[PDB]
């Protein structure tokens, strides 16, 4: 799971914050992406930690 | 869930593949056919056309 | 029609904490790309808002 | 009305077009001009310029 701003990083030769720090794509990276927005499944009103 | 979308929960699956140089093990549906020799004939070797 | 203009000058500018204020999804940029802004200068920066 | 946005019913609408090989019927109110003849002039003949 990740963040609105943090899905377009998921990508190929693209640095920033979690792409550098967390989880690195190669560029030569031949596979799928799938997002999906959670809100009814990961979010709490207190907040999710 | 007061957060407007730009900040909103998304989940992130990756499938990543290995483009052949092993022997197959992972394969579609289609229903293989008995070979035939000698004849100049169409041909899909784990899903190499020729 | 009557849109601000507010001219940046004279200071380092650090283009990380933009997103941390608004929901948006990720910048449109002409030219330069976002992820590489942070390293290179400029002379004049203008801000409109509508 | 519980379901997920990627499964939420949308409505879709195509609009096909064809490109000449016929008369031309179906254009707006863009005034028309009186003609003129054996001057170097700019005609614009059913949507073709030159």
């Amino acid at each position: 799971v990740i963040r609105g701003n943090e899905v377009s990083q998921i990508a190929p030769g693209q640095t920033g914050n979690i792409a550098d720090y967390n989880y690195k794509l190669p560029d030569d990276f031949t596979g799928c992406v799938i997002a999906w927005n959670s809100n009814k499944l990961d979010s709490k009103p207190s907040g999710n930690y | 869930p007061t957060y407007g979308v730009g900040h909103q929960p998304y989940r992130v699956v990756v499938l990543s593949f290995e483009l052949l140089h092993a022997p197959a093990t992972v394969c579609g549906p289609k229903k293989s056919t008995n070979l035939v020799k000698n004849k100049c004939v169409n041909f899909n070797f784990n899903g190499l056309t020729g | 029609y009557a849109w601000n203009r507010k001219r940046i000058s004279n200071c380092v500018a650090d283009y990380s904490v933009i997103y941390n204020f608004a929901p948006f999804f990720a910048f449109k940029c002409y030219g330069v790309s976002p992820t590489k802004l942070n390293d290179l200068c400029f002379t004049n920066v203008y801000a409109d808002s509508f």
